[PDB]
């Protein structure tokens, strides 16, 4: 699966993963900036804590950057 | 979230020789770009070494050949090994390291700084 991966925010193909996800949380600078995105792969659907949002899809490419 | 933490200052003699190191530790995602200044009483926290991502390490022609600035990403590292010092080269050694992260309004870059290590020769 073909996903998009920071910080280049480019597309790569991923060996033994299934799922794209983007990844967003806050950290010291979520008030000023925004909140963290985080673009990767994965084989599963990645767990994520309370205050951490994911999104994750099973077609290529399809975590591009907000 | 970010620590810098530096190691192996000493007192050297002339034309000894020592070795920095400066590991960074934390929220190092997107580590981009890492140095080592020097900082002498009554001076600014100059330029020692440098070394970008992608890009060749650039030097002070002060230090040209006898320093060496090196990165090991794997261990989230930077060494500077010192060769040949000279009495000038006596002041306190930083290593800043410049993190870049994506926010939803854009990208940027920080600059973060370690605790500083004592290098003196005499």
């Amino acid at each position: 699966i073909r996903c998009f991966i920071t910080p280049d925010i480019t597309s790569k193909d991923c060996p033994n993963g299934h799922v794209c996800y983007t990844k967003t949380w806050c950290d010291a600078f979520c008030s000023i900036r925004g909140k963290r995105v985080d673009l990767g792969c994965a084989a599963t659907c990645p767990t994520v804590k309370t205050g951490v949002d994911i999104q994750c899809c099973s077609t290529d490419n399809c975590n591009p950057f907000p | 979230q970010v620590q810098l933490q530096e190691s192996g200052g000493g007192l050297v003699q002339p034309g000894g020789s020592l070795r920095l190191s400066c590991a960074a530790s934390g929220d190092i995602g997107g580590l981009k770009q890492m140095g080592w200044y020097r900082q002498a009483p009554g001076h600014q926290r100059e330029l020692v070494a440098v070394k970008r991502n992608e890009n060749e390490a650039n030097y002070t022609e002060s230090v040209k050949g006898r320093f060496t600035i090196s990165r090991d990403n794997a261990r989230k590292m930077v060494y500077l090994q010192m060769n040949s010092l000279k009495p000038e080269d006596t002041a306190v050694y930083y290593c800043n390291a410049v993190v870049g992260n994506w926010y939803t309004s854009g990208y940027y870059e920080d600059t973060y700084w370690g605790q500083g290590t004592q290098v003196t020769v005499s």
